[PDB]
């Protein structure tokens, strides 16, 4: 939980812009838009990097790419190396960040508007993040279904599967006998529904509040390298104001930046730290986290 | 809506 500083620079004053922001603008709420940078501080072992059990079990099973863990026809092929990466991966196995718990903070002080997470975690839900607040624009393991038929089914029969050894003899679809599969947008699958459709009503209501206070959007440890939901910051409306806390500046931020753009380069965790600092919620924050 | 999760 303990974090530090990215670099010898502070990070403190443009922090503080943001705290400015939203203390001029009390009755203003804030759309998050976060990827896997949010949750590395939980441990969870990233599938395409080596040196972690997972992605060398992974090679192991002959998985011929990272990616290759996420895609339907190789699954379809050769379930093994999704079951072995959903034991590994299985919410449930690991506890929400600092930054996580400032989602729900944000939450309690009824300033949070919608967080888009490209992440399969569910950690901010796991943190206490209601789900009307919530996208999981590439899914999760809460639901399942059959990929041939789409028939619906309760999550708990994949899982059971996962304690198995060896694991085998996959969950297959007792209508059409195809496979089944946690309800994780694959690459090349679309996203939900629920992702466009929100993201529709965020937009309106982003620029009907242009013409009013001032909402804010900020962006958190994401490459933005995955589409469509890479294309969302550069779909925010021109006056609303974007931030970015990122290790590196990424996407829109750095192919066409804006001049209200506040770009932070700091541990989305040391963020948290700060910015609850300069919002004067330390107490409740605390609390929180003792909780 | 966007198409198919990718890089592209
Ligand atoms: N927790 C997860 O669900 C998870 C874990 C590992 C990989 N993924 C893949 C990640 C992914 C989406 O790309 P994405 O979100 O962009 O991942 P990414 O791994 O491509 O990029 C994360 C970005 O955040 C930055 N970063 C890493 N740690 C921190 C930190 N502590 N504070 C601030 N920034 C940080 C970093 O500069 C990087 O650009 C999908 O294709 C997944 O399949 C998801
Ligand atoms: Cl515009
Ligand atoms: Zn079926």
């Amino acid at each position: 939980m303990a974090s530090m500083s990215v670099s010898t620079a502070s990070t403190e004053m443009s922090v503080r812009k943001i705290a400015a922001h939203m203390k001029s603008n009390p009755n203003a709420k804030v759309i998050f838009m976060v990827g896997a940078g949010i949750s590395t501080s939980c441990g969870i072992p990233d599938f395409r990097s080596p040196g972690t059990g997972l992605y060398h079990n992974l090679a192991r099973l002959k998985l011929p790419y990272p990616e290759a863990v996420f895609d339907v026809d190789f699954f379809q092929s050769d379930p093994l190396p999704f079951y072995t990466l959903a034991k590994e991966l299985y919410p449930g196995n690991f506890r929400p960040s600092k930054f996580h718990y400032l989602l729900k903070l944000f939450q309690d002080k009824d300033v949070l508007k919608r967080v888009y997470t490209q992440n399969i975690d569910t950690l901010e839900r796991q943190a206490g993040v209601k789900d009307d607040l919530i996208i999981e624009a590439h899914g999760s393991f809460a639901h399942c279904h059959c990929i041939g038929c789409g028939k619906v089914y309760p999550p708990q029969v994949f899982k059971s599967k996962l304690a198995e050894h060896p694991i085998k003899d996959f969950v297959k679809c007792d209508v059409c006998g195809e496979l089944v599969k946690p309800a994780i947008v694959f690459f090349g699958e679309d996203l939900p529904d629920s992702f466009s459709e929100t993201w529709l009503n965020d937009s309106e209501w982003l620029r009907e509040k242009i013409t009013t206070q001032q909402p804010l959007v900020i962006v958190v440890g994401t490459s933005l390298a995955v589409y469509p939901f890479a294309s969302l910051p550069e779909e925010i409306p021109r006056k609303v104001k974007r931030v970015l806390c990122n290790l590196e500046t990424v996407g829109d931020f750095k192919a066409n930046k804006r001049p209200t753009d506040l770009i932070v380069h700091q541990y989305s965790d040391e963020f948290a730290e700060q910015l609850v600092e300069e919002l004067g919620w330390q107490e409740d924050f605390e609390k929180i986290l003792t909780a | 809506k966007g198409g198919a999760k990718r890089h592209r």
